[PDB]
RNA sequence: GUCUACGGCCAUACCACCCUGAACGCGCCCGAUCUCGUCUGAUCUCGGAAGCUAAGCAGGGUCGGGCCUGGUUAGUACUUGGAUGGGAGACCGCCUGGGAAUACCGGGUGCUGUAGGCUU
RNA sequence: UGGGGCGGUACACCUGUCAAACGGUAACGCAGGUGUCCUAAGGCGAGCUCAGGGAGGACAGAAACCUCCCGUGGAGCAGAAGGGCAAAAGCUCGCUUGAUCUUGAUUUUCAGUACGAAUACAGACCGUGAAAGCGGGGCCUCACGAUCCUUCUGACCUUUUGGGUUUUAAGCAGGAGGUGUCAGAAAAGUUACCACAGGGAUAACUGGCUUGUGGCGGCCAAGCGUUCAUAGCGACGUCGCUUUUUGAUCCUUCGAUGUCGGCUCUUCCUAUCAUUGUGAAGCAGAAUUCACCAAGCGUUGGAUUGUUCACCCACUAAUAGG
RNA sequence: UGUGAUUUCUGCCCAGUGCUCUGAAUGUCAAAGUGAAGAAAUUCAAUGAAGCGCGGGUAAACGGCGGGAGUAACUAUGAC
RNA sequence: AAGACUAAUCGAACCAUCUAGUAGCUGGUUCCCUCCGAAGUUUCCCUCAGGAUAGCUGGCGCUCUCGCACACGCAGUUUUAUCCGGUAAAGCGAAUGAUUAGAGGUCUUGGGGCCGAAACGAUCUCAACCUAUUCUCAAACUUUAAAUGGGUAAGAAGCCCGGCUCGCUGGCGUGAGCCGGGCGUGGAAUGGAGUGCCUAGUGGGCCACUUUUGGUAAGCAGAACUGG
């Protein structure tokens, strides 16, 4: 009892059918990740 | 233990040739490679008729040694043993693989049996080297060699001299005038570019 | 059985069913779509007469997303005058000669709906050199388009 | 391998580096009173067999290193378990991997 | 089946060029890279550290941070039909500017100039590309000289 | 015209062998008390200024080797898309578009930024 | 799992290629490797040059040791391969122990989950350096493991049940004890006395595609034939047909196509054993050998053996093949 | 429990496995019992049955019962 | 002693109940019209005749906007600029590796030997060997190097002017953030976009051009591209 193994046939058909969607771009994006050393004088400034 | 040659004779598979990764392959049939007086100088044999090919296939060490033999017999019975030099323009780097049933089709991957060559369309098989008087005897050997290949072959005559790559009509004006000097079976062109201590040499 | 290239860029052109037609500038940037799609069609370079014959006869109007035919200037003014584009006569100018306002002239025009041609092709599997109809046939196209319509 | 007796590291009780002794860690009793094996009897006794399962396939043949550092400072006396890699063999403070030298 | 490292199939990636093997050129490190910046990514593997996935090598990209030897680059990726965005750090020598806005900020700034000047005229005079028209009807001079015939040569089995 | 210190681009700047080098420089060069290190003041460190272009460096030369760049090779090899085209097959030709590399033949042989000297 | 069993591990991992110039991409596909090793082979600083080749020097020789010149890496860097490195990442010396303590973010495989491995930051304590600086293991790419249970370390840490004190036990946070069928059950055989649900998703006959092997036949022609390439044979080479041999495959058939051989009976084919009509010889005659038209009529009796095949006796125009 | 009238015979092996004898004189070897420490649960120590090991006997008890080389006045064989 | 007989039943009789025992497996599943309309693929499982996970599908909506004299946003698309790659072909008088033949080298070790006491007196050669040329090769070699391809950018989330805050960094200064003003078309051709819940059946595949691996080949076995 052999069978198949692998297949990328028909998905590109799958991928298009709802379309590729690039991300939502926004302004004002997110400060997760950065220097804390940095972020922190950020905070100290709009506090005063 | 052979196989005939219409089970290899198309160039399906890569190149697999022989080396660090195949090893355990025996040696080819032909070993020799040129014939006849070998020596000569350059003008004594000036003319060169060739085989040439027209077929994208694969050639057999032993195809190529019983067409190497064929001609030098009769070339011999025709002219001499020295009114010639042939050459053979081919070279045995491709192997051969053998699966052998004697478990059936598991584990397939053969066995290096055999060498063969592999040929592009223009290429050369075959040439001789030898003089004008001789022409038609020349012709009629190579026809003889055709009926050892599988397919279709065709014979023709060069323009060059010898197996030089110079045009008759331009070689012999050409040799009195210190650009083509004869440096044994061939002849070996120098251009006006060095150093003159070689323009000293030779104008003296 | 066709492709996905080639049905994006049949469909930017408003081809989206057999024997339609339409108008279209030339530069470099259309010419290297109609090489991609050079099988497919037929295309030529027109005269006067079958601008006329074009729009006259079977030449309909796109209006708030529907097909309307056109009967009367008023349709054409109302949707168009904006541009001083008030009758047929300066549409055909506006085609004809390409001008400034080509872009609004031609989507304001459904795609054209012909009939098969009367009397027959060669072979439209080939290019109009080998004995066939694709490519460019660029002034026969004329010859053509009496006997579609 | 080879590890000495002795080094200076990390002391999280007095805030700095302070040389410390070395040994090695072994493994202790089990005490008999603790509520894994008091569950473990409650259950295996009377008829039933074997209860929990039992271990049989093995495949390693090591162990990882595990060491115990002990600050010489007295009024400290902390300590602490390191970790190393694994090994076959292992030494504290042998040799002293002499170069330059013969073998005869 | 393939295997799941790092550096499969970088023989000739992650391998420098012929004849500049060697210590790297410093100016390199001299540029200035601030928040904003478009960057296209190019593995160096002279250097190992903070090298990006085989992934990123050719992708162009935008920085978001700023640390003391290496820079956060947003970047897109296509994996399955959905697109995703990517924050990958990496460092210096594996990275470069882009010249694909130069030629933008070209424009707008002989546009700004030649709108504002050249504005009491009164013409609104062309400010917008337009691609390759057609070819202008000429003419064309035989200087006398009529033009050469050619024509086709027979065959020659030349080898 | 040119040098010194620091450099960027890293052979149009490299390799071999020949000619010339005014002034300022750069070096060779003379010693080892103290600084310093050597099996050995050869290298490294220090204190010096009688003599010298021989060398290094600078420029220049070679029907020079290499390097940089053109041409030819060649609209060749190969290649996207197409056909109820050929052919026993292997493979070949055509339509629509793109398009290389050797051999061979020519030319070139360091550009410069900052600070400071000589060239009265 | 090219039916299953025996064999192997393609069952968790690494390099190159196949793989069609982003990435990704299969088969019991090719070639190879792993379950380790290191108090330095980790980390800082300084100084120097490798493989080999040439010419010389008391014993000295192909090779001990000394010196000079050339030397773009042609050597080494623990292991498989691949990349990368020259006043280094290599060789040698001096000092040391960033192979330490602690949060969170990202990448890789991927569902965009975990393990593991890796990266860039921040806070501490430190080491080396004149200082810039570098270092939180091995130049990079692989070297490893959940809940439940047990053991150890830590805080003048919470709870132990109506309150208080001491011991024990339970808790919190971090390491280790291990699962190789490597996202993780605790486990030997036989059945010809056997049984059930299913299967043509899968084998032992026919049939079908292929024709390696087996059989039959052409091409050219070095030699045989005393002489004489071709009356008759024919090396080394090469082009083909057939399905009366055995294989490869697994399309139909598992709610059933009755599985060897002899007896019996009919028809058909030709790749002709003989008989009719002819040609050719190394055809004197008689016997024999090659070939052409041709499938009309014939091709037997018996010992042995289950025999298909084999083998011997006897007669016969002949004792041919399917 | 095994062989299977009569006649004539029943060969060697106690290493393996089973069975069997003794045995305080030797390791190991449970509950209860004995004693020391602790505030008490508890812990520690000494003690120590059969059995397993130490040692003997048994094959009409399961069963098992080998290779190389040289060698005889012609060769070949091969008592040695 | 044959696993034979025990009421036509025996490698564990028959009767009732537990009992509608369990079944990842076979067979069956009851009227119409309209509308939308698939997969046979990823990772994990003592998983391979099966489940979970994502993908493919439907339904229910909601926020916006437009030929409403009135705009932004999108895209198996082209263009203009700009980066990435080491496959076809080519190359070996360029590196690694393999290989043929003769000219100038007794380079040079020795000779079935060689004219000879033999030597490098000669003279050859051979396994290799210096110099310049020569014939042929590479899936796990390469200086060179395509065609088709992949990623960014093409403006209001932009440009400019002025001023404020900062334990961050510091020759003086940089950087980031906040405030207040001035300036609208920014290449082609197309069309209405966005966002959120519940959710089924599937999870055995097959063929053709072109590229392509094993095999003598296959209506054979395993893959990439598009279409059926
Ligand atoms: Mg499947
Ligand atoms: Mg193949
Ligand atoms: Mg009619
Ligand atoms: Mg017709
Ligand atoms: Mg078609
Ligand atoms: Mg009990
Ligand atoms: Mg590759
Ligand atoms: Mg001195
Ligand atoms: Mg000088
Ligand atoms: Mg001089
Ligand atoms: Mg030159
Ligand atoms: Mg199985
Ligand atoms: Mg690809
Ligand atoms: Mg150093
Ligand atoms: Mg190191
Ligand atoms: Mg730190
Ligand atoms: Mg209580
Ligand atoms: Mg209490
Ligand atoms: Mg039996
Ligand atoms: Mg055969
Ligand atoms: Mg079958
Ligand atoms: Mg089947
Ligand atoms: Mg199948
Ligand atoms: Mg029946
Ligand atoms: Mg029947
Ligand atoms: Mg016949
Ligand atoms: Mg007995
Ligand atoms: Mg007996
Ligand atoms: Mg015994
Ligand atoms: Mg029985
Ligand atoms: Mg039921
Ligand atoms: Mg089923
Ligand atoms: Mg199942
Ligand atoms: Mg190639
Ligand atoms: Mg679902
Ligand atoms: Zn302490």
């Amino acid at each position: 009892a052999k069978s198949k193994n692998h297949t990328t046939h028909n998905q590109s058909r799958k991928w298009h059918r709802n379309g590729i969607k690039k991300p939502r771009s926004q302004r004002y994006e997110s400060l997760k990740g950065v220097d804390p050393k940095f972020l922190r004088n950020m905070r100290f400034a709009k506090k005063h | 233990g052979r196989r005939p040659a219409r089970c290899y004779r198309y160039c399906k598979n890569k190149p697999y040739p022989k080396s660090r990764f195949c090893r355990g392959v025996p040696d080819a049939k032909i070993r020799i490679f040129d014939l006849g007086r070998k020596k000569a100088k350059v003008d004594e044999f000036p003319l060169c008729g060739h085989m040439v090919s027209d077929e994208y296939e694969q050639l057999s060490s032993e195809a190529l040694e019983a067409a190497r033999i064929c001609a030098n017999k009769y070339m011999v019975k025709s002219c001499g043993k020295d009114g010639f030099h042939i050459r053979v323009r081919l070279h045995p780097f491709h192997v051969i693989r053998i699966n052998k049933m004697l478990t059936g089709m598991r584990g397939a991957f053969g066995k290096p049996q055999g060498t063969v060559a592999r040929v592009h369309i223009g290429q050369v098989i075959m040439s001789i080297r030898t003089k004008l008087q001789n022409k038609e005897h020349v012709v009629e050997a190579l026809r003889r060699a055709k009926f050892k290949f599988p397919g279709r072959q065709k014979i023709h005559i060069s323009k060059k001299w010898g197996f030089t790559k110079f045009n008759a009509d331009e070689f012999e004006d050409m040799v009195a005038e210190k650009r083509l000097i004869p440096d044994g079976c061939g002849v070996k062109y120098i251009p006006n570019r060095g150093p003159l201590d070689k323009w000293r040499a030779l104008h003296s | 059985g066709v492709s996905p290239k080639v049905r994006k860029v049949l469909q930017l052109l408003r081809l989206r069913q057999i024997f339609n037609g339409t108008f279209v500038k030339l530069n470099k940037a259309s010419i290297n779509m109609l090489r991609i799609v050079e099988p497919y069609i037929a295309w030529g370079y027109p005269n006067l007469k079958s601008v006329n014959e074009l729009i006259y006869k079977r030449g309909y109007g796109k209006i708030n997303k529907k097909r309307i035919a056109l009967t009367d200037n008023a349709l054409i003014a109302r949707s168009l005058g904006k541009y001083g584009i008030i009758c047929m006569e300066d549409l055909i100018h506006e085609i004809y000669t390409v001008g400034k306002r080509f872009k609004e002239a031609n989507n304001f025009l459904w795609p054209f709906k012909l009939s098969s041609p009367r009397g027959g092709m060669k072979k439209k599997t080939t290019h109009f050199v080998e004995g066939e109809d694709a490519g460019n046939r660029e002034d026969q196209i004329n010859r053509l388009i009496r006997r579609m319509n | 391998v080879n590890v000495p007796k002795t080094r200076r590291t990390f002391c999280k009780k007095c805030g700095k580096h302070q040389p410390h002794k070395v040994t090695q860690y072994k493994k202790g009793k089990d005490s008999l009173y603790a509520q894994g094996k008091r569950r473990y009897d409650r259950k295996q006794s009377g008829y039933g067999g074997q209860t929990k399962p039992i271990f049989r396939k093995k495949a390693k043949t090591t162990k990882k290193i595990v060491l115990r550092l002990e600050c010489v400072e007295p009024n400290c006396r902390s300590k602490r378990m390191l970790a190393i890699k694994r090994c076959k063999h292992f030494e504290l403070g042998g040799d002293k991997k002499r170069k330059g030298q013969v073998i005869q | 089946t393939n295997t799941k490292g790092k550096r499969r199939g970088t023989r000739y990636m992650f391998s420098r060029p012929f004849r500049k093997h060697g210590v790297v050129p410093l100016a390199t490190y001299m540029r200035i890279y601030k928040k904003g910046d478009i960057v296209d990514i190019k593995g160096m593997g002279t250097v190992q550290k903070g090298m990006p996935h085989k992934c990123y090598h050719g992708k162009t990209g935008r920085v978001y941070n700023v640390t003391q030897h290496a820079v956060g680059i947003v970047v897109n990726k296509q994996v399955k039909g959905k697109i995703l965005a990517k924050r990958i750090n990496v460092r210096i020598e594996h990275i470069k500017h882009s010249k694909s806005r130069d030629s933008f900020l070209k424009r707008v700034k002989e546009n700004d100039q030649k709108k504002k000047e050249a504005k009491e005229k009164g013409t609104w005079v062309q400010l917008k590309r337009q691609p390759a028209p057609p070819r202008e009807a000429h003419f064309v001079r035989t200087n006398g000289k009529e033009p050469e015939l050619l024509e086709p040569i027979p065959y020659e089995f030349m080898a």
